[PDB]
């Protein structure tokens, strides 16, 4: 019934049921990673990581989960510190001079200065490099995230840390679509980058606002909008100059300085 | 325009 109820993007209803499934056999690891999954989903965020601690203690093979999700879901607080304009996010690979106004945007915003930080933000953009690249076969001139917050920066979580990413940076991602519930907050990606380096990493999946501000279709990452207050809900949106393509899927995406 | 989104409604996923 909870999946059901999940499937119907019912989540509260699911989470009453799922949690009297667990109360009935409190010692089922698969309901209670069920469990930890679907509260992340709901943002739910201590409780998902009870969830993940009791299963670690029921299932010593699930620990290397345990650890990789509990640093997840410590990472959405930073990355609300980050939109919020009151934390710096450590910035992947080569430096790039743009990230700064990106950053001081932020800052600008929380203080109710937008005009200014639209100002910065035209000038990150101006400055940041158009690189042509392919999305599966596709060509585009140039691509980012329809979130101008970030615009060319990829959202990452690399060894339990929150990242940007400049996509200048970057030479391929790969992801597959989303198998587990989990995957709908966190995506697993593979990241090369262009001078050399290349590591596993998690891509928060959804906009930051999702959880507070979006509805279960936003939080289940079934649609993409934009609040009355100019933030963006729900699933991850690229746009390249030729068209857009979701997060969900994606399974390639290429540059070619 | 580079790196914008030309469209802000509501998209279906």
């Amino acid at each position: 019934i909870a999946e059901e109820l999940l499937r119907a993007g019912r989540l509260d209803d699911a989470l009453k049921a799922l949690q009297e499934q667990v109360r009935s056999q409190p010692s089922n690891a698969t309901l209670r990673i069920f469990l930890f999954q679907l509260l992340a989903v709901m943002g739910q965020w201590a409780r998902a990581q009870n969830q993940l601690k009791v299963v670690g203690e029921l299932d010593a093979s699930a620990l290397p989960m345990v650890q990789t999700y509990s640093t997840a879901i410590d990472c959405e607080a930073l990355r609300r510190e980050v939109f919020a304009g009151r934390l710096t996010p450590v910035i992947l690979g080569q430096p790039a001079e743009w990230i700064a106004p990106l950053l001081q945007a932020l800052s600008l915003d929380a203080e109710g200065h937008g005009e200014a930080a639209q100002a910065l933000r035209e000038q990150a953009f101006d400055a940041a490099p158009a690189v042509p690249g392919r999305i599966g076969e596709a060509p585009f001139a140039w691509l980012a995230d329809a979130d101008t917050r970030l615009g060319p920066v990829l959202e990452v979580i690399v060894n339990g840390r929150y990242a940007w990413l400049p996509m200048s940076n970057l030479r391929s991602l790969k992801v597959e679509a989303p198998s587990d519930l989990r995957d709908l907050v966190w995506l697993p990606a593979e990241l090369t980058l262009a001078n050399g380096g290349a590591t596993v990493a998690l891509l928060p999946a959804r906009y930051a606002e999702t959880v507070e501000h979006g509805d279960d279709a936003a939080r289940l990452g079934r649609k993409t909008e934009w609040l009355d207050s100019g933030l963006p809900v729900g699933q991850r949106l690229f746009v390249t100059d030729a068209g857009e393509t979701a997060l969900f899927d994606l399974r390639e995406l290429d540059f070619e300085p | 325009q580079k790196f914008i989104a030309r469209n802000r409604a509501p998209r279906v996923q």
